[PDB]
């Protein structure tokens, strides 16, 4: 109680030995408070000598309120800038504690220093979780860049709207091998509606055009999930219209029928590019398809005997 | 086959057209989606020459009936948000005057049927600003939303104003609006952003004429001085001295927190005037070491200390 007041209010001697200076610094490092912090800044503006202050001023050991008040009143008086020493502090403390980063985002959203915000999210993205009223416009411009490997592998840990604007980045970054490896946490988004049924249709457009040229694995897992929600005609009838020969020869027989059987004339024009594989095409592909029509009894679609 | 009706006719006999539409929705309250898109389109086509108080209150009186028969359910709530936000957006200047009878009376009806009143009013504001993205500044919209005293609108205002970077071209009309928000929800981060703003200004505007800091709590008044004096000129400008000379002598809590700063900054007359106007300060100070009192010479009021 006496120390916080003496140190935060007595005028300091402009001749103070290095031996005294280290002692004064250790007092503030034990009783971190508004005035004991402030009067320790009102000295540094006048030092006719070098020395990093952090080697005796272990702000990474301080409580979060004191760390915040320290950086605020440091930067405001010194140069409104981040010198080297201040970067090396921040890159060890904020990745070790999300609570510490909370009031710290405001000051970085003000004076920008964009390269700092890139490094914390690149060490761990679970920082985006507990943000006050987080929005699009912002998160779309905070492209995570940390490989989509972290974001798709945890997509369920977001909110609602953020699911749409995440997949909007995965596509526009060509992150193919991240929509695939985590497909099961993605199907449950397009299923559950959203804050904008409009962004769904444009996302579904960006999916089919890349799937047609790149079967990989989700061509089956996706196109199955498409027809279990017949609220997709504005994409199925396009998919059957944009067809190319080698694309059809990778359609699973369990799926080519489950597309056309729960449909009529519109999806039916897909048959145009199936003639290439029945007539003069492939011996065993015709026979794997012929199982499915007989086992389920899909007779109205059997009208193809010429 | 029904290829709409030409835009002239809709604008012309609008007041005849909408009679039947209102009566259809007053019976169709059973079908949420039917009532929802009818309102959205009738507003999206509502002509400028009809953007008055009568047509405004009519849509409010329609939504009232629909909402009182139903209940807060996820499906009902999120459509109701998009409907009501489009209604306020269509009439926006008629809700954004400075007293707005329509604004406040509307909130007192929506609070009747929700899982939390403080989500319904807030998610309203968040949709309205997602519509108005270049026509109307957030400040003017927030200026009237805080006249509700809705504690969840205050929370989001502190989160925005304390952290969004401000435009170096801001009209005086925006500047006064942003200032009035801080005069209702003053907080550490909201003050710190306004300073990083004034440091980048092209115009002088002696700030105190808009800030009214002597109305803010003791912590708010303290923290404002610390960052302002240091970022500005390491000293006080006219209005600060005239402020401090009459806020401090009447409040001992504020005096106790500012006393160390005024001491380390050598502000002699500032300290002396407080003792000359209020001698009781010297016995409410914790740890008045005899060296401090020998340097806080009473000067005037010698006729008080011996007495």
């Amino acid at each position: 109680v006496y120390a916080q007041n003496w140190v935060g209010s007595t005028l300091l001697p402009p001749n103070i030995s290095f031996r005294e200076f280290q002692s004064l610094a250790n007092i503030v490092n034990k009783v971190p408070n508004e005035n004991s912090i402030e009067n320790f800044l009102d000295l540094c503006l006048k030092l006719s000598f070098p020395v990093n202050l952090f080697t005796l001023l272990h702000v990474s050991m301080w409580s979060n309120n004191n760390f915040i008040y320290f950086i605020q009143s440091y930067v405001s008086k010194n140069e409104n800038k981040l010198n080297v020493d201040l970067i090396t502090l921040l890159k060890t403390s904020l990745p070790g504690n999300p609570e510490l980063f909370s009031g710290l985002l405001p000051f970085l959203r003000r004076n920008k220093f964009m390269d700092i915000l890139e490094y914390c999210i690149h060490s761990n993205p679970n920082l985006l979780n507990s943000i006050p009223d987080l929005n699009s416009d912002l998160l779309l411009k905070l492209l995570p860049r940390s490989r989509a490997s972290y974001f798709a592998a945890n997509i369920k840990l977001f909110k609602c709207s953020e699911q749409l604007t995440l997949v909007r980045w995965l596509l526009k970054g060509q992150q193919l091998e991240q929509l695939n490896q985590n497909f099961s946490e993605i199907e449950n988004v397009l299923q559950n509606a959203s804050d904008s049924e409009l962004e769904k249709s444009e996302i579904i457009r960006e999916l089919l055009h890349l799937a047609m040229a790149n079967p990989i694995e989700p061509l089956f897992s996706g196109l199955l999930n498409f027809c279990i929600k017949n609220n997709m005609a504005d994409h199925l009838d396009e998919f059957c219209g944009n067809m190319t020969s080698e694309v059809l020869f990778k359609i699973s027989p369990e799926l080519l029928l489950k597309l056309l059987t729960y449909k009529e004339k519109p999806n039916g024009k897909l048959l145009a590019a199936v003639i290439e594989k029945i007539e003069n095409g492939d011996d065993d592909y015709i026979l794997e398809l012929l199982e499915k029509i007989i086992i389920q009894k899909e007779i109205q679609i059997l009208e193809k005997l010429k | 086959d029904i290829s709409s009706l030409p835009p002239q006719i809709i604008k012309r006999e609008y007041d005849k057209i909408m009679k039947v539409v209102f009566q259809a929705v007053e019976v169709a309250i059973s079908n949420v989606n039917l009532a929802h898109d009818l309102i959205l389109t009738s507003l999206k086509h509502l002509p400028e020459d009809r953007k008055d108080q009568t047509h405004l209150e009519s849509f409010s009186s329609l939504i009232l009936k629909v909402t009182q028969n139903n209940k807060d359910t996820p499906i009902f709530r999120d459509f109701f948000g998009a409907v009501t936000s489009s209604f306020v957006y269509t009439f926006l200047d008629l809700f954004l005057r400075k007293n707005d009878s329509s604004l406040v009376n509307f909130n007192i009806q929506i609070s009747k049927v929700g899982i939390s009143q403080g989500n319904m009013t807030l998610d309203l504001l968040k949709d309205v600003i997602r519509k108005a993205r270049n026509e109307t500044s957030e400040f003017l919209i927030i200026e009237k939303f805080l006249e509700l005293d809705d504690k969840k609108t205050e929370v989001y205002a502190q989160n925005w104003v304390g952290s969004t970077l401000l435009p170096p071209n801001i009209s005086f009309r925006e500047f006064q609006s942003l200032a009035n928000i801080v005069n209702k929800v003053p907080n550490e981060n909201s003050i710190e952003n306004f300073l990083d703003l004034c440091l980048k200004l092209s115009f002088p505007v002696n700030l105190f004429t808009l800030l009214h800091v002597s109305m803010w709590s003791n912590n708010n008044f303290i923290y404002f001085i610390q960052s302002y004096v240091s970022k500005n000129e390491n000293k006080l400008n006219v209005d600060l001295i005239t402020l401090l000379k009459t806020s401090l002598p009447g409040n001992p809590e504020l005096f106790s927190g500012l006393l160390p700063f005024l001491r380390r900054n050598k502000f002699m007359d500032i300290l002396e005037y407080c003792i000359h106007s209020n001698p009781n300060l010297l016995n409410s100070i914790p740890d008045l070491n005899s060296d401090l009192l020998l340097k806080l010479l009473p000067r005037s009021r010698a006729s008080y200390f011996a007495a």
